[PDB]
């Protein structure tokens, strides 16, 4: 739905310095580093600038919701603690912004969705009405399209799309003019690239419906 | 006024334990819900303490090689000795010094290497004097039953959601500096809390001043409070109800 | 996690075998069932893979006596079977009382069937979720059962995917006193909520309640009745 | 992701189960592809042979399998689990008649199937039967029929047909092919029903690898052709 | 399996791993200065670092079946 | 990684029991607690 | 013959011709995922290629850029690209998208997003989107369990294309190049070598002419009878057939 | 054995050697006629000896909560409920009787 | 009171005449609480062209948002069409001197 | 461990199973009876009062059973539809072999001799519902009863459920009366009661059910009463709060 382009469009006209991080390179191995690598970011950031933190997923370890009597699922657990102290522990307090983004948020701690904390919380949704015609403008604004085919024909269509398969139509129709050496669109190929990329239902072996 | 009997009266006066004939304590933990001041209280002691602070967050003790992720604890606590009286604070104790576990290929061996330290230099052979450790964590029931003895920590304090009357009063510290016009009443606001954190009456205060701020404006009214709790105050939307009637 | 069977408990919460079951009705086919002042009106949701397929092969909507129709949310292949158990269960109140079953009889005997595969062990619960209507004495009746074993009483409520959606659809939508022309208006387009981009005459399938009997609707009124109206 | 459920037949975590969706690619070890199309008042089976030996004899290969005078099916899958597949077939076949006191509709036959490849599913402790079905009759006031049967106890009724390995490139062919509005008089429906899997498993074969089994509104009798007019009909196409 | 470290220990075993591959490409494979090596297990050692003009022929020794137990005895 | 340094002690002892050069007269005792736990290259007649 | 070309223009016109790239306006294809058998075609078609200009070639063997932390990975980059900025369209020839030391499974132990990290941030900073002149990838590996869904996006893997292992008449094409610089008498029945080979691997028939002058050089044969490849058959293909774990599978 | 020779259990204090230990941690404290030793240790019977330690300091500091010297039956009350508190609720319900 | 549908009106049409008296920000919040008060309505089958077109007006009064005003123009066109024709003769106007301010012509 | 199934005992005597049960019921609904001279009484709680329901039957938590006898429910609703229709089925069976009705124990310790007979046998599960008893025989009159997952019972005069409302067993003591017995006294202690612990403020009438039981001429009527006046009951207790604040 546009989450991370949000993220590169406050990059542009901000002062700041942009740090993003994926959440995905401290839940590895080697007990101890996990913890450290979120000192690492910090340390350079308060040293540094008004800054910008943008961890771009914690759709994984976000949520404690149990107390971990196994093993290795305590130093899963210990990383948010570590997290949690670096946020909203002592003051720490002058220009450190921090961006998070996820999908559903129902899933990950209580402890972190306390104002003081994450005070700002955005829901998403897809492609509605007016906002097809929006994202369909802009892209074939800085596209030679130059035809008579309306492309509201597809504005007024059900199968809601997310917003970055519209992104996928208008690039495989140009594809699918240039690949048969036009110079232009014709806008006959743009039925096929729109039924191309609308057949995601898969298998589902036509069963559990 | 708990704290002040641990920390203030035996640095200030020692000698009326020394006629009152007991020992002195030393072992403070704070528990309690999420967002119910914890962490205030231990900067509101270092502000005032006329003391060395050490503060030791409860994750750097385990860096990433075994016997040194150790002992710089053992060197953490005979460096309090060189200022000689101290406070050292815990951060967040859901992290080493949760449970002894089994053997095998589970549990940590390591976590409890460093925490067997923290077990024995408050308690070894040598006992130290001068030195007061505060330990602050939810999870109360899965902290080990070792260093909750009470030889180790003798004050355990709660702290529970604030009352209507003590959700008036942390209004009044946050809407300080905010700007109400007139015919706004805070009472009536904090009633419409049942059972709120307190730390979420701040979110409360900055979202109502939000409110103004995008209308260009500096005046707050009563309405851009009651707008302001139905967006911090939110629930948990169990949907679809066979969960529910599942278990009736 | 300790789950893995059916007999035994965990030890903090309930059975989490039955909870993995209705994961499996989310992922059904929608369905939607609103009770009018007048009738009950089932609809659902049904498209075909290919162009292939004959959609008047098999059906959804499913009378069970000459007062009583029936619907689902989860695999058709588990629905076969209590459809089966509920119409030879209905032959069985008729032949002792010599009178057509009421609808919440039914229900207290289609749900203990469904508690019986929750038992064993060796064994399966369902997958399926059902919608029971029929107008028994006057007034008419619309119900719910589950995989679990219990049961409701529903004035307008929408299963498969998408049910958050719809929920939120009927919560701003349902109305106490409508008639059941109007019923079946508001039960289509609560389905052009969640549904696909085509829909015709054979991509939904809706089956009513009278006072004078249950009746499946035949494409010809389906074709005229969603032509235009909304 | 999956352990969960990999082992027996339990529900995964809010998802399906494994070990019914592991017996359709139990399908496929087979090395086989077979085609059902109706197009008007007749309808057609095809389906090659593989004989990979000259000791190997001719007339115990075919799987078109004569289940009543009017209900003929074709077999896939393995080839020891379909043939018990088709002796629950040919014995309910007789109960309906002898219990009913008529035939069989051939849209009956795939419930009282089905359901006995459910309890498999629902009741544990047998392996279920990795092998498909395909039903062809003649309805009276209906017409002629195509069924196909599933190992999870899934069926349903549908024009063109294709199974074995290469379903999804043969039915792709077959929606392309029914669209436009042409009629179906015997010999469209074979030569489309070779043409779909000449390309598809691109053999385009010699007249002595197939089978070819029928029925027609005409003579209801189910009719496996003679190798003889196999080729009448192969001369046909390529004239 | 080369691993990427802080304190030393095994960078200096790949400078020694290296000049062993640098000198096996370093002259024409012409049969003359043929060698020969041999491991327990299979699973430590580098594959795609020997697979085309290395280390290549695979001489595996299977256990003895019946009678090569009877002529060894 | 792990116990890498052990394992060069360990195979440099393996390859002066066994190997090219067979020593003659060294008689090697050996004795341990867990035998389970002991690698097959020593567990091999002609070493032990 | 169908595969020299099908990847020729989809590489040669978007990096002859960016100036269709302004006449409608996108920057993004990136090139095609080769998978299949291992076989001869990773290496041999990426010379096929190499017919027109090409060269460049180099190396990716997939392993030195994929450390952990990826802020020496995004200078391992742009490190590549100091020889790829000397020059016009190089073609950075790559190795073992998917493959790591040892094998790759789901999410459980170290079978993981180590490739991930590095990749979705390759087709993000290497071309495309951040780029420099028309630079052209062609992705080619054979493994693969674990993929990117959002990698099937037109700008990563535009089109795909699959590489099979028989043919039996593209074994006679790979057997007379590999019956080449062999000493013989032209005595031989080449398609006799084929009716009785059962190989269905175009690097295995590599092997089999190599065996076939194993027999020659038994009982002198300075020539090679066509009894010698008949003898390889039978030594090579029963080889072939002794092994396990035949389960391997590119997504 | 070998090695270790002797193996030593310390468990939990009885109802008798308990009198020695609150009578040793009330040794230098001005304690008031009022109390009974053998009040808090009949009632309840378990807690360790360090638990012990912390109910003498508990009820010394509830004097000079409320402005006294000696310490009464009354600090003992409230002390012996503060320091327990740290102990959860209990095992199983009432099934054996 | 309880019923709602009213309410709708009375913030819309309090919309207009504060952007009537020519003060701009006070009917952009009578416009949000409008927009806020109409996410619980059965149907406003005619008023959301209604609440549509002086969403564009107020937009284009910004003379800052030539874009996404032009869509909410539009909008309110298609929800007049054909079943309020008065209004929708109208709605050409506004959207068509939208596209003249973007110097798109 | 040994969270296998119920036919093996622990290390030493704490069947876990049994106890993971026991603990199961605190996450339910909420009932209650009340003591009462010449009478007897329930009260329990509506759960999940969503406005797309309809209540066609009026009596969810309460079964009225023989005659003269009802239940409360509280635990899993799968097993509680098997035993209210096993628990009919034997007092009809009682009273077809004697033809007098069941004398309000032994019907008890039928059911506490099937749910016993859960924990010993196979592989399955105990019951995961606990109940209450109301009713009059001929021998000792009006009667309370409190079925447990083990089977183990006992008779009460007041009592209710445990982790949703186990602070409620503190009330009754403190507010306990014991002669002046009568029902308008008791339905003015179980609206109390019930306002402490459903959290839930101002008490809906819609949120709430109360079911009685008197013996008039030799009959034995049994009302579930109205929600009429239920709205009177609640509203006199509403102003017993504005009476009880002029102490302060
Ligand atoms: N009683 C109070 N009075 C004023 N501010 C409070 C109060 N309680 C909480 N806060 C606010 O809560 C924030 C501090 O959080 P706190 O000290 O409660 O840590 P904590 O939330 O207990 O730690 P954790 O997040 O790990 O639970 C500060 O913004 C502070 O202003
Ligand atoms: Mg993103
Ligand atoms: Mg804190």
């Amino acid at each position: 739905c546009g989450k991370t382009m949000l993220a590169k469009a406050v990059a542009h006209h901000t002062t700041a310095a942009f740090i993003r991080v994926v959440g995905s390179e401290f839940v590895q191995k080697y007990l101890g580093e996990g913890p450290r690598m979120v000192r690492d970011v910090f340390r350079l950031a308060k040293e540094n600038a008004p800054a910008i933190i943008f961890i771009d997923e914690i759709d994984a370890i976000a949520t404690k919701r149990f107390d971990a009597q196994t093993g290795a699922d305590r130093e899963v657990q210990r990383i948010l603690l570590e997290l949690l102290n670096q946020m909203d522990g002592f003051d720490q307090n002058v220009n450190v912004k921090v961006i998070m983004a996820t999908n559903r948020a129902d899933t990950l701690d209580p402890a972190l969705l306390r104002p003081g904390r994450l005070d700002r919380k955005i829901e998403f949704p897809l492609p509605d009405r007016r906002q097809k015609r929006l994202i369909f403008s802009t892209i074939t604004s800085k596209m030679n399209l130059s035809e008579e085919v309306d492309l509201e024909d597809y504005v007024a269509r059900p199968d809601k799309i997310s917003g970055a398969d519209i992104n996928s139509i208008c690039q495989e129709s140009g594809m699918l003019a240039v690949r048969e050496n036009r110079y232009i669109v014709l806008a006959k190929d743009f039925e096929k690239a729109y039924k191309t990329v609308i057949k995601k239902d898969e298998q589902e072996h036509e069963f559990y419906k | 006024k708990e704290i002040k009997e641990v920390i203030e009266l035996p640095v200030k006066h020692p000698e009326l334990f020394e006629a009152l004939g007991i020992a002195q304590p030393k072992g403070v933990l704070l528990y309690g819900p999420p967002g119910t001041g914890k962490t205030l209280l231990a900067r509101a002691v270092a502000h005032h303490t006329d003391c060395t602070f050490i503060r030791v967050s409860g994750s750097e003790l385990v860096q990433k090689f075994i016997g040194e992720g150790a002992r710089m604890v053992r060197e953490l606590f005979v460096m309090a000795r060189e200022h000689a009286p101290s406070i050292i604070f815990m951060d967040e104790i859901d992290s080493i010094g949760s449970s002894r576990l089994e053997g095998g290929s589970g549990g940590d061996s390591e976590v409890q290497r460093t925490m067997l330290e923290l077990l024995n230099q408050l308690d070894g052979f040598e006992a130290t004097k001068n030195i007061k450790v505060i330990m602050a964590t939810n999870r109360i029931d899965i902290l080990d039953s070792a260093l909750l003895r009470p030889g180790r920590i003798d004050r355990k304090i709660e702290f529970p959601p604030p009352n209507e009357e003590a959700r008036l009063d942390i209004l009044k510290i946050h809407s300080r500096k905010m700007n109400l016009t007139r015919g706004i009443n805070l009472r009536k606001i904090a009633e419409l809390m049942p059972g709120a954190s307190g730390a979420e009456v701040k979110g409360v205060c900055t979202e109502a001043g939000m409110y103004a701020l995008r209308e260009r404006r500096v005046h707050v009214t009563q309405e851009d409070f009651e707008m302001a709790v139905a967006k911090v105050m939110q629930k948990d939307s169990e949907k679809n109800m066979s969960i529910k009637k599942l278990w009736k | 996690g300790y789950s893995f069977s059916l007999t035994t408990f965990s030890p903090s919460g309930k059975l989490v075998q039955i909870e993995y079951a209705l994961a499996a009705v989310a992922g059904g086919a929608p369905s939607v069932g609103i009770k009018a002042a007048n009738g009950v009106v089932l609809a659902t949701e049904k498209k075909q893979k290919s162009i292939l397929y004959d959609e008047r092969s098999v059906h959804k909507v499913e009378p069970i006596t000459k007062h009583i129709g029936l619907v689902y949310s989860g695999m058709g292949p588990d629905y076969r079977v209590l459809v089966h158990r509920a119409r030879k269960l209905a032959q069985q109140y008729y032949l002792v009382y010599q009178e057509p079953i009421p609808t919440a009889q039914l229900v207290q005997r289609v749900a203990s069937v469904m508690q019986e595969y929750t038992q064993s062990g060796g064994v399966r619960p369902f997958g399926v979720s059902l919608l029971i209507c029929g107008w028994n004495e006057g007034r008419p009746y619309l119900f719910q059962s589950d995989p679990s074993g219990a049961y409701f009483a529903w004035k307008a409520t929408a299963m498969g995917k998408n049910y958050v959606n719809g929920k939120t659809f009927l919560e701003k939508r349902y109305n106490e006193d409508l008639e059941l022309e109007d019923a079946i208006h508001t039960a289509i387009l609560t389905l052009k909520e969640s549904f696909e981009g085509q829909m015709t005459e054979d991509n939904i399938e809706v089956g009513i309640c009278n006072e004078a009997g249950f009746r499946r609707l035949t494409p010809t009124e389906v074709k005229d009745y969603l032509a235009a109206i909304a | 992701s999956a352990g969960f459920d990999r082992h027996i037949t339990i529900f995964s975590p809010e998802g399906r189960l494994y070990q019914v969706e592991y017996a359709f690619k139990a399908i496929n070890q087979g090395g086989l592809t077979s085609v059902a199309v109706r197009g008007k008042d007749c309808a057609v089976i095809v389906t090659q042979k593989k004989v990979p030996d000259k000791l190997l004899d001719s007339s115990t290969v075919t799987h078109l399998f004569k289940i009543t005078e009017n209900i003929g099916c074709v077999m896939t899958g393995m080839t020891a689990d379909s043939r018990s597949q088709v002796q629950r077939a040919r014995y309910e076949a007789a109960n309906w008649k002898y219990k009913y006191g008529y035939e069989i509709p051939v849209d009956m036959l795939c419930k009282r199937i089905a359901d006995i490849s459910q309890v498999y599913t629902q009741n544990a402790e047998m392996r279920p039967l990795g092998c498909c079905m395909i039903l062809i009759g003649i309805d009276e006031e209906q017409g002629p029929q195509v069924y196909k049967c599933d190992p999870a106890g899934y069926y349903c009724g549908f024009k063109a047909t294709a199974a074995g390995v290469k379903q999804t490139e043969s039915t792709s062919f077959l929606e392309k092919k029914v669209k436009k509005k042409f009629d179906w008089t015997f010999e469209q429906t074979v030569e489309t029903a070779i043409t779909c899997l000449s390309t598809v498993l691109s053999i385009d074969f010699k007249p002595s690898e197939i089978e070819v089994g029928v029925v027609t509104v005409e003579n209801p009798k189910f009719r496996i052709l003679t190798e003889a007019e196999i080729d009448a009909h192969l001369v046909a196409l390529a004239e | 399996k080369r691993f990427d470290s802080e304190k030393a220990g095994d960078r200096e075993v790949q400078r020694t791993m290296l000049e062993l591959l640098n000198q096996l490409d370093g002259f024409q494979p012409n049969t003359q200065v043929k060698v020969i090596a041999a491991t327990n297990r299979v699973d430590i050692l580098d594959p795609a670092l020997l697979r085309s003009g290395r280390l290549d022929r695979k001489i595996e020794f299977p256990m003895p079946n019946e009678e090569a137990r009877a002529r060894i005895m | 990684g792990g116990d890498n340094e052990v394992q060069r002690t360990m195979l440099e002892l393996i390859n002066q029991l066994d190997g090219f050069d067979p020593r003659g007269n060294i008689k090697v005792l050996m004795a341990t607690n867990r035998p389970d736990t002991l690698d097959p290259a020593l567990m091999r007649p002609g070493r032990l | 013959s169908e595969q020299i070309r099908e990847l020729r223009e989809v590489i040669e016109l978007p990096l002859t011709n960016p100036e269709l790239f302004q006449r409608v306006g996108i920057i993004p294809p990136k090139g095609c995922l080769l998978y299949g058998p291992p076989g001869t075609g990773k290496t041999l078609l990426a010379r096929a290629v190499a017919s027109q200009l090409d060269c460049n070639f180099l190396k990716v063997v997939s392993s030195s850029i994929v450390d952990k932390y990826i802020g020496e990975s995004a200078r391992l980059i742009r490190e590549m690209f100091n020889y790829a900025r000397d020059h016009q369209p190089c073609i950075i020839f790559m190795d073992e998208i998917d493959a790591i030391g040892g094998r790759r499974f789901s999410e459980g132990t170290s079978a993981d997003r180590e490739i991930q990290r590095t990749l979705m941030e390759l087709l993000n900073q290497m071309d495309g989107f951040d780029t420099l002149h028309r630079v052209k990838m062609i992705m080619a590996t054979n493994r693969p369990d674990t993929l990117d869904p959002a990698l099937l996006r037109p700008g990563r893997l535009d089109r795909k294309i699959h590489i099979d292992l028989p043919n039996e008449q593209a074994r006679l094409d790979i057997l007379k190049i590999h019956a080449g610089p062999i000493t013989k008498h032209g005595e031989i029945d080449y398609e006799a070598i084929v009716k009785l080979s059962d190989g269905f691997n175009g690097a295995d028939l590599r092997n089999v002419c190599t065996e076939a002058g194993m027999f020659a050089i038994r009982a002198d044969h300075d020539f090679v009878v066509q009894e010698d490849f008949m003898k390889a058959v039978r030594k090579v293909a029963d080889s072939k057939k002794l092994e396990s774990k035949l389960d391997y599978k590119p997504v | 054995p070998g090695r270790i020779d002797r193996k030593i259990e310390f468990p939990l204090p009885d109802e008798k050697t308990k009198k020695r230990i609150f009578q040793i941690h009330t040794s230098r404290m001005t304690l008031a006629d009022d109390v009974t030793l053998d009040d808090l240790i009949m009632a309840k019977d378990d807690l360790s000896g360090a638990d012990i330690k912390a109910i003498c300091t508990e009820a010394g500091l509830m004097a000079l909560r409320e402005r006294r010297m000696k310490v009464t039956n009354e600090d003992f009350k409230k002390s012996k409920e503060n320091v327990l508190y740290k102990k959860q609720e209990g095992t199983p319900e009432g099934l054996y009787l | 009171m309880d019923d709602k549908a009213l309410l709708v009106e009375v913030q819309l049409l309090e919309s207009k005449t504060y952007h009537a008296l020519s003060n701009l920000p006070k009917a952009r919040a009578a416009l949000t609480s409008a927009r806020t008060t109409a996410n619980a309505i059965y149907c406003p089958p005619k008023l959301q062209a209604t609440l549509d077109m002086q969403s564009g007006i107020i937009h284009a009064a910004e003379e800052k948002d030539w874009k996404t005003a032009y869509s909410y123009f539009y909008e309110a066109f298609e929800g007049y069409d054909s079943i309020d024709s008065p209004k929708a003769i109208t709605s050409l106007k506004y959207m068509l001197l939208c596209k003249i301010m973007l110097n798109t012509p | 461990r040994y969270d296998s199934r119920t036919t093996i005992f622990s290390p030493e005597g704490r069947l876990y199973q049994v106890e993971y049960a026991m603990e199961a019921i605190g996450h339910a609904g909420t009932c209650l009876g009340i003591l009462a001279n010449d009478g007897v009484l329930l009260a329990a709680e509506r759960r999940n009062i969503h406005k797309l329901l309809d209540e066609v039957f009026f009596s969810e938590k309460i079964y009225k059973l023989n005659e003269d006898m009802a239940c409360s429910v509280a635990g899993i609703t799968s097993d509680a539809n098997v035993l209210t229709n096993e628990l009919r089925l034997i007092a009809q069976r009682y009273l077809l072999q004697y033809q007098e009705p069941i004398p309000c124990e032994q019907l008890v310790t039928a059911l506490c001799d099937i749910k016993q007979a859960y924990t010993q046998f196979g592989g399955k599960r105990p019951f995961g519902v606990s109940l209450l008893y109301i009713g009059w025989d001929k021998h000792y009159g009006f009667q309370l009863y409190q079925s447990d997952p083990s089977g183990n019972y006992g008779g009460w005069k007041a009592t209710c459920i445990g982790n949703n409302s186990a602070a409620a067993v503190s009330m009754l003591k403190q507010d306990y009366k014991e002669g002046e017995m009568t029902l308008k006294s008791a339905l003015a202690l179980a609206i109390k009661v019930l306002n402490k612990t459903m959290d839930v403020s101002k008490l809906s009438a819609e949120k709430v059910e109360i079911a009685t039981l008197t013996r008039e001429n030799g009959k034995t009527v049994i009302r579930v009463l109205k929600q009429k006046e239920v709205e009177q009951l609640i509203k006199k207790h509403e102003e017993e709060e504005a009476k009880a604040e002029r102490e302060k």
